[PDB]
């Protein structure tokens, strides 16, 4: 593969200054060599050998054999000939024909540049004299090859070797003013924050294969299928298992990124989406490959700074995406009640996107009429009709809780210009928004809702998008509360836009209380799971007043209801026949569906049974001895039936659910 | 730590696995540069 160019070495004519050179050279080595001897104090001898240290070469050099002459005469001229001839650099020197100390030279930096050029120096050096060896071997017929060791791991004769020959080479250049820097490289960029990294090369190039790719979307009226299947896995994995190196700024790093990460998962992001729309049928093949990086690069969406320095560039996309989205949005809203496919079943990696990523402290004026607009789509003949409720239910959570502002009631603060001097919607919100009333009438019409106590049913169009958003957002904003104590004085001196107390909780708790008590189970019932799973920590505020009320009256109809159904199903079955197992089988799925709402309703209850045991031990109440009372008969009611735990046993393996939930932390 | 037991990454009450007795057990403490601390025994209900 690599073919030298063997340039001329004998067919040359020495010149006359050379040839003073080279004698000058030699003596002045004679000269060394003899010093070196009578320092070390080498003495003749009538034989040359080991043990007696003796070698007799103090003798003039004219009267030896051309033999003896020409193992010496070209000791480092053949490396000056070969770079003179294979290098065409040559410098322009000279025209043609009492006791100071050495400085310091170790204790400046060393220059990347010149430590670079060095390197390659050395590099060239030893690819060149493996040549040279490589060349012996074949004249002198080959054999064993025990010189294949590669650069970096060189064996430790030759990373001596070589070191002496550089340093020998540094002394013997001080003089005559020779330095050879062939180069021209600054390392303030190219190996100090951005291109130091491997990363943002492979984003280049990646960017350009999607590019070319791209380049023949409307191709069909091979190579594409081949190019997804070895990169989407591959970059999958990568940012599966490389993420946090990309967490945040270089300066914040322990997470060594700048703009250029951000702008490169922008603009992957754009490229899926893209990849995503136009052809979705002729891209069905890999769907759950694209759903599986939507996935991933959501799960790794880290949103790094891209405004401060870069003037948006893809925010104008972003925006541009999200009016595509909505209008989507809008057209199922309104033909329901080529993008079927992904608008049908693909929606929900979409709503997903993000959601758990921006929830803490960690927001503009854009994102909050596009929110608006898809709520407002979504309440607009939304009613009868799909099997996206979930989907749109965390992105209303995660809309709610990203946002600059009070999104409820008008009493904005970081208001925009455009809303009252440009075209556009006004500043104020219930005009603005003509579905979504204040958050005093918000909370009295959810209140009075609660109070009703009506029956399951289905009506899944009230209860699933109005709990979780209220649910999600009273948290939020409990902690900057006008009347909750702030962390920092410029959170109190700003005039607070939400208005939260303890009431909101407590009818939050007593509504919650009241739908969970409501959904008597006679089937399966996923929406009071959902609104649990949705909402965790709605107890993390709580007030410990009304406990009795809370309590007392639940666990003892929970009480009832499990001696009933035993004492029935005891009555049923007594012994064994086709109509008791028929009994016996019904009895284990109303046990079944009893211990999935109990799954749902465990991590509220849990929490206050923390809470108030902490409670009892600062200052105790009559409510321990009725708590154990109800704790132990429920226990013994599940001890006395061995098909009881048999069934809780199956339905825990078909829910395939770690339960994780339960240790939180 | 303060009225919890200190979670760990499994979720349960992670021991040192069933150390053998060998010897017995004894009470150690440490104590870095610059650091106060009140190493308290226990020798009275208002001690604890």
């Amino acid at each position: 593969n690599f073919d030298p160019r063997p340039v001329e070495t004998l067919n040359v004519i020495i010149p006359e200054k050379l040839d003073s050179f080279i004698n000058k050279f030699a003596e002045y080595t004679h000269e060394k060599w003899a010093f070196d001897k009578i320092q070390n104090n080498w003495s003749y001898g009538e034989n040359v050998d080991e043990e007696l240290k003796t070698h007799p070469m103090l003798r003039p050099y004219k009267t030896f054999s051309e033999k003896d002459k020409e193992i010496y005469r070209w000791p480092i001229k053949e490396s000056l000939k070969a770079m003179i001839a294979w290098e065409w650099t040559i410098e322009k020197a000279r025209e043609g024909e009492y006791n100071p100390q050495p400085p310091d030279l170790s204790g400046v930096t060393l220059s990347r540049e010149l430590q670079a050029m060095a390197e390659q120096l050395a590099e060239n050096y030893h690819n060149t004299w493996g040549r040279k060896k490589k060349q012996e071997l074949e004249a002198k017929g080959g054999g064993t090859h025990p010189l294949l060791v590669p650069y970096d791991t060189l064996t430790a004769k030759e990373k001596a070797r070589d070191r002496e020959k550089a340093q020998e080479l540094l002394k013997f250049l001080q003089m005559n003013g020779y330095a050879v820097t062939r180069g021209l490289k600054d390392m303030e960029l190219d190996t100090s924050s951005i291109e130091k990294r491997f990363a943002f090369g492979f984003l280049q190039q990646l960017l350009r294969w999607m590019d070319i790719s791209q380049e023949f979307i409307a191709h069909l009226e091979q190579e594409i299928k081949f190019f997804a299947k070895i990169l989407l896995p591959l970059i999958n994995q990568y940012f599966t298992n490389h993420c946090l190196y990309f967490l945040s700024t270089p300066a914040k790093v322990l997470g060594h990124a700048s703009n250029k990460e951000k702008e490169m998962i922008t603009s992957l992001f754009c490229k899926l989406a893209a990849l995503v729309r136009h052809r979705v049928s002729l891209f069905g093949t890999d769907a759950p490959a694209v759903v599986n990086c939507l996935h991933i690069l959501a799960r790794s969406l880290d949103a790094r700074t891209v405004m401060k320095s870069g003037p948006e560039i893809v925010k104008a996309g972003l925006r541009s995406f999200f009016e595509s989205a909505s209008e989507d949005i809008e057209k199922m809203v309104e033909n329901l009640r080529q993008n079927l496919t992904y608008t049908t079943v693909a929606l929900l990696p979409v709503l997903t996107t993000l959601f758990q990523h921006i929830a803490q402290h960690q927001i503009l004026d854009d994102v909050q009429v596009s929110c608006y607009r898809t709520l407002c789509s979504i309440y607009s003949l939304g009613t009868t009709k799909e099997k996206l409720r979930p989907a749109l239910g965390e992105c209303l959570a995660r809309l709610a809780a990203a946002m600059p502002v009070a999104f409820l009631e008008p009493q904005y603060t970081t208001k925009s210009p455009r809303e009252r001097a440009i075209l556009g919607l006004p500043n104020s919100v219930e005009e603005m928004c003509p579905d979504i009333p204040v958050l005093d009438r918000l909370m009295a019409d959810i209140g009075g809702l609660a109070e009703s106590g009506a029956r399951y049913t289905e009506m899944p169009h009230v209860i699933e998008i109005t709990l979780p958003m209220l649910c999600s957002y009273l948290p939020r904003w409990w902690e900057r509360g006008p009347e909750a104590p702030p962390p920092a004085l410029p959170a109190g001196a700003p005039p607070p836009c939400t208005a939260v107390t303890s009431d909101h909780l407590n009818s939050l708790l007593g509504n919650i209380l009241r739908i969970i008590v409501n959904n008597l189970g006679i089937d399966e019932a996923t929406w009071m799971k959902r609104l649990a799973v949705f909402a965790q920590p709605i107890v993390s505020r709580a007030r410990p007043e009304l406990l009795h009320s809370h309590f007392i009256p639940t666990i003892g109809r929970l009480r009832k209801r499990a001696g009933k159904v035993v004492a029935e199903e005891e009555q049923l079955r007594l012994e064994a026949k086709a109509e008791a197992e028929e009994g016996e089988l019904l009895v284990r799925d109303e046990f079944s569906v009893l211990c999935r709402d109990l799954y749902a309703l465990y991590p509220l209850l849990i929490r206050y049974v923390d809470n108030n045991r902490a409670h009892w031990l600062t200052e105790p109440n009559a409510n321990a001895e009725e708590l154990f009372r109800m704790v132990g008969e429920i226990f013994i009611y599940w001890s006395k039936s061995h098909n009881f735990k048999r069934e809780e046993q199956n339905f825990v393996v078909q829910n395939e659910i770690n339960n994780m939930s339960f240790l939180t932390a | 730590l303060n009225g919890e037991v200190l979670m760990s990454d499994s979720g349960s009450e992670t021991a040192f696995r069933e150390i053998e007795i060998g010897d017995g057990f004894l009470p150690v403490c440490s104590l870095g540069p610059g650091q106060v601390g009140h190493l308290n025994l226990g020798q009275d209900v208002s001690s604890l």
